[PDB]
RNA sequence: GUGAGAAAGAUUUGC
RNA sequence: AAAUUUUACUCAC
């Protein structure tokens, strides 16, 4: 059906390819293709291009923002039970307060700056050593990355050392910046449609549109690459320590630890790569494996192939293409004069997943949609009234619901059928608002996140120090007693207000009653 | 012993920053098993209950938007709304209204919204969200 | 202040090491020649090199549990019950569970499965299928369709285990019309039993999507969409225009989903002036790539897809 | 069902 | 038995 669509179409109206397959063997397969490259015999992973037009940033001074350290998301830590390495499937958060408990530093920034100022490499900072930390900091842990649409056999993801993490989140940081400062495509404030946007006009002078994507892009990046890319940009010892990582590093398959010396395992570095190929020409619009560039003749398309190839960014034979009405990047087609191409496009449907995330999710979607004429308003609406009534179907039972109020939507026993516009407008009941792409979040979300909190990978015994004074650094330092004080002065307000739990509070719900 | 001890063992003092993190409940993650989550136990029937009876009597009631222009489809362009955060003020008379602090904490920041639109006014002013085939204006 | 180019006391010494470990060595620079893609022909030889290699079923298996059946609620749950007893799942706490012991560590034969007529009870099989593998051991009931989710447990003699896991697969089995080798009956109701092994997150996978709206946002701007024969060929005479309806619920019980892969590779076909020359074409072989009988039959039937757009309505 | 331990348990699965 | 190294763990309450 998405070949007899009049206009593009990617076919993204299901949800990508998923199963409980283990990760060994795409991991193992990942390794042995950066094995070959790394013998010379498949593609090429020497840079050649001269990076000097970049600028330095020496001289800048070394901050670390805390905010990205922590996280719900997985990571490796490395312990040694009585004298082997045991890797630890644990929490961002919980991986990093690890690597201060064991140094023995208050912020992650401090630890940085303990470490850059050591005497020798087996000098002690708390109870480890920059040696310690290197050697821990070269192990990975290997997953399966699913729900990839259009890779029916799934791609491996790798989860890395807190170390390996801190260091990478300057030299990124940095990446990003100068980047940013390369070209206006890579600012921080940009959609893919506004990058998009951008690349139609760069490429408008001329007639073919070379629409290109890396193949092997992680396993062909090497650490002599990222190395290079970090002296031009000047990351110090900081970069020296993060290439010798990546040389030595080694993920754990299944039960038993493999080495690999070649690549960057799946995207740990992508604007540094972005970087080895932006800072040695000024004809590509590239983002980590996807690029495009233009040409007139044979002969700028066979020095586009040299300066490729120079950069390590080895083109996909079986994707590239070329074009002269049509322009795709970051998966977003636009005609050559930048207006969107007609038809569905990237266009995802909403699957199934709560009575009212689904209806939340399709009302985000079709206002995208519509927004951007994907799609008539009246098309929306109806298919609106479409995923209410089905998900009417899937949930009004009393698995989910025992209430008959009429307010309610179908779905939860009531008798509502709200339109598109009338829940655009804010038109509706106060139960809908939380419907509203803009509004609070819905009762499954929270259910969901409460549940989340209470897994065991993050289940915690702590005292949860939450509802805290906006003027209140996060950086500010606190013990047991202090935050027991602020939980019971808390309370009391709270409890002499009358309310037993505080009150959620929407940015959007706010202005608006106000005068 | 304390759990403070033992999840920052040698450690006295931690930024909130770090403690906060420890304990995280308002991120959602959109995953396959979630009508099965949501059925365990009936967590979402009794979280349905006890909305309808603690949490819905509370919401303050919001104008619907009125004011709309006559707009012409055109090519396509990026619509940038700068939302200003609260003042400092706002946010302290929030808090000891008894409002979620880490809400207005993050309401404090100033952000910018980046929207693609294929619709356009006469003269050229913003539009709401998934409202711009219709005309509703920002104002 | 520490400033991000510090250079540390141990640079040196570390890039020394860097300097005595293995480095890459230059790669062989790739020729590259840009051709047309490819035209009706090379789809019409992938096609034909798939359904020579493999084959086709005598029936649609699972896709057959897309039309009703011709028993009612209770014919449908006394003739699963029985099928269940039959095949000696075991009983326990009022629902059924399929016990194994051996494996052979083998793949199972895969085919291509032939498009029967029409999919009327696609939405109630896709919520079926949620349901029972939410909930698994008894016959659950729709409108006009039964399903039962049978969990596959190991045997290990007394303390085997006795409730299902979250990784624990589950065999859905489903009632069809009779007429093929799968057929079973009891005290004189007749109907083919057909069964599908799915790991968990592929259940959840399948039975998340909507059929409905996935339709209708297809159909808002498509064109006419032609008549198809039983093997997805094109058949103006005895044809039917309901069989892609049942593609479509194909390509939701398929959870390798690599009817995207080819909608992906179609869609570089259709905004292509010129490909590479023999590399371009592999992306539509994806065989390799996927394995099992609803996966090939999927990837068969989206090739044929866009044989028959070639065909009809060329670009 | 709850807690802890297996390189490990479902927010799994990273940038 | 099947979409076949997956459908498996232990302790205590
Ligand atoms: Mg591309
Ligand atoms: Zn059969």
């Amino acid at each position: 059906m998405w070949a007899f669509q009049e206009g593009v179409c990617k076919g993204n109206l299901l949800s990508g390819p998923t199963s409980m397959k283990a990760p060994d063997s795409a991991a193992r397969e990942s390794i042995d293709r950066a094995s070959e490259i790394m013998t010379g015999k498949s593609y090429n992973a020497v840079h050649t291009g001269d990076l000097s037009k970049l600028p330095n940033q020496g001289e800048s001074p070394l901050r670390i923002v805390d905010s990205d350290l922590y996280s719900e998301r997985s990571c490796c830590w490395v312990i040694e039970k009585e004298g082997r390495v045991v890797c630890k499937s644990t929490t961002l958060t919980r991986g990093m307060t690890s690597l201060l408990n064991t140094t023995k530093c208050s912020s992650p920034s401090e630890l940085i700056c303990k470490v850059l100022t050591v005497e020798s490499l087996s000098e002690k900072i708390g109870d480890t050593s920059v040696e310690e930390l290197l050697s821990h900091g070269r192990y990975f842990k290997c997953a399966l990355r699913d729900q990839e649409r259009g890779k029916p056999k799934s791609r491996a993801i790798f989860l890395s050392h807190p170390f390996f993490r801190l260091l990478s989140s300057v030299v990124e940081t940095h990446a990003r910046s100068v980047l940013s400062k390369v070209s206006a495509v890579y600012t921080a404030t940009a959609s893919a449609e506004q990058r998009a946007m951008m690349a139609a006009q760069v490429v408008e002078s001329r007639k073919h549109v070379l629409n290109g994507d890396c193949t092997k892009y992680n396993e062909a990046i090497d650490a002599d690459t990222l190395l290079k890319v970090w002296d031009a940009i000047g990351m110090g010892s900081i970069g020296v320590m993060l290439a010798y990582m990546v040389r030595r590093k080694c993920v754990l398959i299944k039960d038993t630890l493999v080495e690999c010396p070649g690549g960057m395992l799946m995207g740990m570095f992508n604007a540094t790569a972005t970087l080895a190929l932006q800072g040695t020409t000024d004809r590509f619009l590239s983002f980590s494996d996807d690029f495009i560039t233009s040409f007139n003749s044979p002969a700028e398309l066979r020095e586009i192939e040299d300066l490729l190839f120079a950069s390590c960014h080895n083109l996909s034979l079986k994707k590239s293409y070329i074009s002269v009405a049509s322009l795709e990047i970051n998966s977003c087609t636009l005609t050559r004069d930048g207006d969107l191409a007609t038809g569905l496009g990237c266009t995802a449907g909403v699957p199934f997943r709560g009575p009212l995330v689904t209806l939340k999710q399709t009302a985000a979607m079709l206002s995208g949609a519509v927004d951007s004429g994907v799609m008539p308003f009246h098309s929306a609406e109806r298919l609106f009234q479409i995923k209410q009534q089905e998900c009417a179907y899937r949930y009004n039972n009393p698995t989910y619901t025992t209430r008959n109020e009429d307010f309610l939507p179908t779905c939860l026993g009531g008798k509502t059928v709200i339109s598109f516009q009338s829940l655009l407008t804010w038109d509706c009941h106060p139960f809908w608002y939380q419907v509203h792409p803009d509004g609070p979040d819905t009762i499954d979300q929270k259910v969901l996140s409460v549940l989340a909190s209470k897994t065991r990978r993050r289940r915690t015994r702590l005292e949860a120090l939450s509802d805290l004074d906006p003027l209140v650094p996060h950086r500010l330092l606190v013990s047991e007693s202090d935050v027991s004080k602020i939980r019971a002065a808390r309370q009391a307000h709270l409890k002499s207000l009358g309310l037993e739990q505080p009150t959620n509070f929407n940015y959007a719900i706010y202005k608006a009653v106000q005068p | 012993m304390s759990q403070f001890g033992k999840s920052f063992k040698g450690r006295t003092e931690v930024t909130i920053t770090e403690y906060r993190s420890h304990t995280v409940k308002d991120v959602h993650r959109s995953l396959l098993t979630a009508d099965k989550s949501l059925r365990k136990s009936f967590c979402f029937r009794n979280a349905l209950n006890q909305f309808l009876d603690k949490d819905l009597p509370l919401l303050p009631i919001r104008p619907k938007l009125e004011s709309r222009v006559a707009v012409k489809k055109s090519k396509l362009r990026s619509q940038l709304s700068f939302r200003p955060g609260l003042t400092q003020e706002e946010a302290i008379d929030l808090y000891n209204k008894g409002y979620d602090g880490d809400s207005v904490s993050g309401a404090l920041q100033d952000r910018v919204v980046n929207e693609p639109v294929a619709y356009s006014s006469a003269d050229n002013d913003k539009f709401h969200r998934g409202l711009a085939a219709l005309g509703y204006t920002l104002a | 202040v520490v400033k991000v180019g510090h250079k540390a006391s141990y640079d040196a010494e570390l890039r020394e090491r860097l300097l005595e470990l293995p480095h890459p060595k230059s790669g062989p620079k790739p020729r590259i020649e840009w051709v047309a893609p490819p035209r009706l022909a090379d789809i019409s030889k992938e096609t034909a090199e798939l359904k020579r290699q493999y084959g086709f079923f005598e029936c649609s298996k699972f896709l057959a549990c897309g039309e009703e059946c011709g028993l009612d609620q209770e014919a449908r749950e006394l003739i699963l019950n029985e099928y269940a007893r039959d095949r000696e799942f075991e009983f326990r706490n009022g629902g059924w569970i399929q016990r194994y012991t051996v494996a052979s560590h083998k793949p199972a034969t895969q085919k291509i499965l032939p498009l029967p007529a029409s999919a009327p009870l696609a939405r109630e099989l896709l919520m079926l299928i949620a349901r029972s593998t939410t909930q698994a051991g008894k016959v659950l009931h729709s409108d006009n369709t039964s399903i039962l989710a049978v969990p596959v447990m190991r045997d290990s003699g007394k303390h085997s285990k006795r409730r299902p896991t979250a990784s624990t697969h589950h065999l859905v089995v489903g009632l069809s019309k009779p007429g093929c080798e799968h057929d079973f009956e009891f005290d004189g109701y007749r109907a083919a039993v057909h069964v599908m092994h799915l790991d968990p997150k592929q259940s959840a996978n399948i039975g998340e999507q909507d059929f409905v709206s996935t339709r209708e946002i297809y159909k808002l701007d498509m064109l006419e969409l032609p008549p198809i024969s039983r093997k997805g060929d094109l058949d103006r005479a005895s044809g039917l225009e309901t069989r892609w309806d049942v593609i479509l619920l194909l390509e939701c019980l398929d959870s390798t989903r690599v009817s995207q892969a080819v909608a992906q590779h179609f869609n570089r076909h259709r905004l292509a002036l010129s490909v590479c020359k023999d590399e371009f074409r592999k992306g539509y072989q994806l065989a390799s790539e996927i394995r099992g009988t609803i996966p090939l039959s999927s990837l068969y039937y989206s090739l044929c897809a866009v044989r028959l757009r070639m065909t009809v309505h060329p670009f």
